[PDB]
């Protein structure tokens, strides 16, 4: 023994704290941690609103799955110093706006907003911390994309592109560019969905994507990958 | 004129460099060439603190050299009894993204902060018996990197907004703000006399600040990358910085220039945590290579290695009595070396 | 515009340059003397007996 | 912080009764709970203790088997089921909170208490000082000695000092015979060597009038003292 | 009689060699990973336990074979009969139900369903596998009792007055081995059904297999071989002369072929095998 009554009671308190910590960790391991990313005007706010300071934590439950969405757009600091904090999230929800192909940023008018979104997607998809963290790529603002591709062509954003100025061809081209920006296509997957304000299937798409990521993570843990 | 302002700034930088060169007669290596080598320091894991279920990002010793607060992304602050493994408290943080934790010298308060840009002061010696949030300090526009307690009522906080701030705990207002860094400030270390403090930032520069005055007294530029860890010499007249350039450097205040760099060819990973020993002879630095290297301060020689962590060592602290070294890492474990 | 920021930087450099500085030899001697004076009271540098060690 | 106790009253010998201690104002779940009696004209005596989470339950020899102690953590109440009452159980029962961690203060709060009237190898701590006459401004030293050394291998001696003002519940003064309790004036100080102990009041005020009890926490069959009475 | 005996003996030694190689591969790879400080997962712990059980079974069966051929003086025992049968029964029951536990690990980690009991077993995988191993003690005890009854009847008959009692006990052991194999096959089929349903769901919504093919091929091969052997012992004659060697080879077939299948299915062991093959050349 050699433990006093107070020491024994302290050990009991420590064991109670251990039990509480184990319960909380078991609860957390069943929760889906999603990192939300975007480039400024992209409909990150719209996505957060649809699927109901420095970090905005939005928690929602869908099909008996507890989600945890972290928005880091308001950090305004060096991303490389705190992006390793999110190493281990189930998936990254990346939102780009298809209506930014014609629009340029306020500063550096030579550079196009969609190219900034592509640069950020390349930076975070190929980052060393996210090598197996699947990206649920979202292309919102598709109604304004309809309206703009009706009048303005996609050549301004991508000069090499040569195809019909209808919705299908241009949308497929943008999706293909964003997908081919993924260097490591063997350890990570990019799920792409087309959304806008008047959509109710976004939460279901995220649920399906996270179900796949969980199945793949279980396969990896079981060693079958 | 902007051009003439730039010319004057360049001339003043040249004058500062000339003064530093003139003050440099013999480097620290020559002066400490004849001192007996420290020898192969061999430490063993005397204690392993289990219970964290995420990457530990910060750890601060108490002034009693027994209590220890650890911060991890699981959302919990655990106050450990180092002598006999015992979770004294498990504070559930409002924001699970914590990159700094602090222990007040009195032991009555523990502060944590992170990506929420809020330094939460937690009260331990309460009548209700549960740790409660005494004050939530807000005003920083960037993530909290390091908070250190001046006393029970004053805290100095460094954030990623390129500024450090000194808060009044009772009023929750910034008594003084510290500006001048260009990059995100990542670490700070209060002086032993608590009069001054040094902050290292991503601009590869370390700045010494006057707490009462509120303006930078000295700047030091010797690193080629973002400084992640800064620690103050026990003498109070020097400090050490670790950066992603895989080198640790010692800066003097009186000489206003670097004294000696701690670099090895095989060391490629950066430095996350730096803490001097009680005598100041041993410089313990935590690297991203899953290892902690014990460095002789007066000689650029590797005294030893504190291997035993399966992931990157993120925090490192040395007890006030110098009888322990905690090196909590991303493998969700803390190890009390001796 | 940025003239105010440039003037602030110039004044900061003015303050930093006009400070008293000592020779690096004296600073190195002070640091070595501090390390030697407190060498006995450093358990990590000089390991303590197991009886006095609280982490047995 | 309030510990209000219910129950009590006249109980026929050999009967049964239940004592409730309603807790309000603090985290009841994280605090271990204690039961201490006090005979009409005698000192205190420990009865039962239930730990946080009800993992550890220790009784006294005089109440072992007859009495059981349980807590309803969601209801913030502490129970003491009493069976086969005897005349020796006629005492005022005090419900005591006690948290246990490094540097914690046990026995901080004592309840008002309920009086139960029944109709007709352990450490022994002696306070031989008994009644002492005191004056304001004087410096008295209350001495309590233990049968066996209360110093432990961990270095924490385990003597506690309590104050019973006339018509008041005991208030903790010293814990671990060196540490001032929260809300206790600096005039109190404790010293000792492991077997003999002292409680010193540098300056004496009318608030200090009362009786003082010395307690041990090394061995959980907690034993108080006779109680030195200080009178004006 | 001679040619069948020779062929079955050759395949016996072949099974011995491949079982040694495969199980030594698992054990050595995982022990090297452990000593070097590499990551240790639950699946590789189960693989280590399964591999050591299988290598013990292979060594036991080979020792029985050698004692049959190398030193055939103690076979006329009616005591070593009992001891060898009981030791083999215990070890084989533990090994095969450990294989079913590995299957349960895979099933309760990878397959996703909606029945509440399924998730309840999902979130307590270690508890579920340990509980299954402990409850199967009733099957172990029933098998031991039935086997001992058969051998006691054989001994009593011989004393009153062989390959016929040996046939009966081999049939009992074959059934008691079929049960966990059936459980594992059903669970594998359920897992494949879950994966197919998931793939269909995403083919609707939004856009390893070699190992699965090998596993199902082995399952079919072992099922047909074991059913044929059970039926042959149950009714077919002319195998009583060589029933000993055929039974030994049927016993050793599983802990070797399945060990090879488990080598190929797992990614870590497959990478280790590829590295070893590269080092050889
Ligand atoms: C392969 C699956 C279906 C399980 C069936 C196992 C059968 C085929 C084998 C495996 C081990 C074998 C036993 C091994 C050793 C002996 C001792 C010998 O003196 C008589 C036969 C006897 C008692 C064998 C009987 C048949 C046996 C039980
Ligand atoms: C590529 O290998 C596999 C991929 C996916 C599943 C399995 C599997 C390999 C095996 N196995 O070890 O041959 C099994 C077993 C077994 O036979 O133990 C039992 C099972 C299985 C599998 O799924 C659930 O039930």
């Amino acid at each position: 023994c050699t433990l006093s009554a107070e020491d024994k009671a302290a050990v009991e308190r420590s064991k109670m704290i251990d039990r509480n910590l184990r319960e909380d960790g078991e609860k957390a391991a069943r929760e889906v941690k999603l990192l939300l990313l975007g480039a400024g005007e992209s409909g990150k706010s719209t996505i957060v609103k649809q699927m109901k300071t420095g970090i905005v934590e939005t928690h929602f439950t869908f099909k008996d799955l507890h989600f945890k969405m972290f928005d880091v757009g308001g950090q305004r600091s060096e991303r490389k110093k705190w992006i390793h904090c999110f190493e281990g999230v189930t998936a990254i929800i990346f939102c780009v706006a298809l209506s930014d192909y014609d629009l340029v940023l306020a500063e550096d008018e030579e550079m196009n907003r969609m190219h900034e979104s592509m640069k950020l997607f390349d930076s975070i998809c190929n980052n060393k911390w996210f090598t197996d963290t699947s990206i649920i790529l979202f292309l919102n603002k598709k109604d304004l994309f309809e309206e703009k591709i009706k009048k303005s062509p996609l050549t301004i954003c991508y000069p090499e592109y040569a195809g019909s100025n209808t919705y299908e061809e241009a949308a497929a081209y943008i999706q293909c560019q964003f997908e081919d920006l993924n260097k490591r296509k063997d350890t990570k997957e990019i799920y792409t969905h087309f959304t806008c304000a008047t959509d109710t299937k976004n939460v279901q798409f995220v649920f399906d994507a996270v179900t796949d990521v969980i199945i793949k993570n279980n396969l990896k843990d079981c060693g079958l990958f | 004129e902007l051009d003439q302002l730039r010319q004057e700034a360049e001339q003043l930088k040249n004058q500062i460099r000339d003064a530093r060169k003139a003050c440099a007669d013999a480097t620290l290596s020559q002066i400490t060439n004849n001192i007996d080598p420290v020898g192969r320091i061999q430490m063993r894991t005397r204690r392993t603190l289990r219970g964290h279920l995420a990457k530990i990002y910060a750890m601060h010793w108490g002034t009693d050299s027994r209590l220890l607060v650890s911060a991890s992304q699981d959302g919990k602050l655990i106050i450990w009894d180092s002598y006999t493994t015992n979770k004294v408290h498990a504070i559930p943080l409002r924001s699970s993204w914590v990159m700094t934790c602090a222990y007040a010298p009195s032991g009555n308060y523990v502060a944590c902060g992170g990506l929420d840009n809020i330094c939460s002061i937690y009260n331990l010696k309460t009548r209700e018996g549960n740790v409660r949030v005494s004050r939530e300090l807000a005003g920083h526009t960037g993530y909290l990197s390091c908070c250190r307690f001046l006393d029970d009522n004053q805290i100095v906080t460094s954030s990623g907004d390129t500024t450090c701030a000194l808060w009044d705990i009772e009023t929750g207002q910034q008594t003084t703000t510290f500006t001048g860094h260009t990059g995100d400030v990542m670490s700070l270390s209060l002086a032993p006399d608590t009069r001054l403090f040094v902050s290292g930032a991503c601009d590869a520069s370390a700045k010494l600040w006057d707490v009462r005055e509120g303006m930078c007294r000295q700047t030091f530029t010797g690193h080629e990358s973002d400084i992640n860890a800064i620690c103050f010499f026990p003498n109070g007249n020097a400090f050490a910085t670790g950066s992603d350039d895989a080198t640790c450097r010692l800066f003097d205040l009186r000489a206003d220039q670097e004294l000696m760099t701690y670099s090895h060819d095989n060391i490629i990973c950066g430095i996350t945590s730096v803490s001097f020993s009680k005598s100041g002879r041993l410089l313990l630095a935590g690297y991203d290579d899953f290892n902690c290297n014990v460095w002789d301060a007066l000689k650029a020689d590797r005294a030893g290695v504190l291997a035993g962590h399966d992931n990157r060592v993120s925090c490192l602290g040395v007890t006030d009595d110098g009888m322990a070294v905690a090196t909590g890492s991303w493998d969700s474990f803390l190890k009390i070396w001796n | 515009a940025s003239i105010a920021q440039a003037r602030k930087l110039v004044e900061q450099l003015k303050m930093e340059a006009n400070i008293d500085r000592i020779k690096v030899s004296k600073a190195a001697a002070d640091l070595m003397a501090y390390c030697e004076a407190h060498a006995k009271e450093d358990p990590l540098l000089t390991p303590v007996p197991a009886s006095e060690n609280p982490f047995r | 912080v309030q510990l209000v106790e219910s129950g009590g009253g006249l109980v026929q010998p050999g009967g049964s009764r239940k004592l409730s201690c309603s807790a309000s104002g603090f985290a009841f779940s994280s605090f271990g709970m204690h039961w201490v009696r006090q005979a009409p004209e005698k000192g205190l005596e420990w009865v039962a203790y239930i730990s946080s989470g009800s993992g550890t339950i220790y009784y006294a020899d005089t109440v072992k088997g007859r009495f059981t102690i349980s807590r309803d953590d969601p209801k913030n109440t502490l129970f003491l089921q009493m069976t086969s009452l005897r005349s020796e159980d006629t005492a005022m029962y005090y419900c005591v909170r006690s948290i246990y961690y490094y540097g914690s203060s046990p026995f901080d709060f004592w309840g008002q208490g309920t009086t139960l009237t029944v109709s007709s190898s352990d450490i022994v701590m002696t306070q031989a000082t008994s009644s002492v006459p005191v004056t304001p401004g004087e410096s008295v030293s209350i001495s309590c000695r233990s049968s066996k050394s209360l110093l432990h291998s961990n270095g924490n001696t385990y003597l506690y000092w309590f104050l019973q003002r006339p018509g008041q519940s005991p208030q903790l003064l010293i814990y671990r015979m060196s540490n001032l309790a929260s809300g206790v004036p600096d005039r109190f100080s404790g010293s000792g060597s492991g077997t003999a102990f002292t409680l010193t009041i540098s300056r004496l005020e009318a608030e200090d009038v009362g009786v003082y009890y010395c307690m041990q926490h090394l061995e959980y069959p907690l034993t108080f003292g006779a109680g030195t009475k200080l009178e004006l | 009689g001679g040619v069948i005996k020779s062929i079955f003996t050759f395949v016996l030694i072949v099974e011995f060699i491949i079982g040694n190689l495969g199980n030594s591969f698992i054990a050595l790879v995982n022990c090297i990973d452990w000593v070097k400080g590499r990551k240790i997962s639950s699946v590789d712990r189960i693989l280590t336990a399964l591999a050591i059980s299988r290598i013990s079974l292979v060594w036991l069966i080979f020792g029985s074979w050698c004692v049959s051929v190398f030193f055939p003086a103690l076979f006329a025992t009616e005591k070593m009969f009992r001891m060898l049968t009981n030791i083999w029964t215990v070890i084989n029951h533990f090994s095969v139900w450990l294989a079913t536990g590995l299957g349960t690990f895979y099933f309760l980690k990878i397959a996703n369903f909606s029945n509440s009991i399924f998730l309840y077993l999902k979130w307590r995988v270690k508890k579920v596998v340990l509980v299954l191993l402990l409850v199967t003690s009733v099957f172990l005890f029933l098998n031991i009792a039935l086997i001992n009854i058969h051998i006691n009847a054989s001994i009593n008959g011989y004393r009153r007055n062989f390959t016929r009692f040996s046939s009966l006990i081999v049939l009992t052991s074959t059934v008691f081995i079929f049960i966990p194999f059936t459980l594992s096959l059903a669970m594998f089929l359920l897992l494949i059904f879950s994966m197919w349903k998931h793939r269909k769901k995403m083919q609707h919504t939004v856009k390893a297999h070699r190992g699965v093919k090998s596993v199902i091929t082995f399952f079919l091969l072992y099922a047909i071989f074991s059913l044929s052997f059970f039926i042959s012992v149950w009714t077919s004659e002319r195998l009583e002369e060589n029933l000993i060697i055929l039974s030994q080879v049927m016993g050793m077939a599983y802990p070797s072929c399945h060990s090879c299948v488990l080598i190929l299915g797992n990614k870590k062991l497959r990478q280790a095998s590829l590295s070893v093959l590269l080092w050889l050349r």
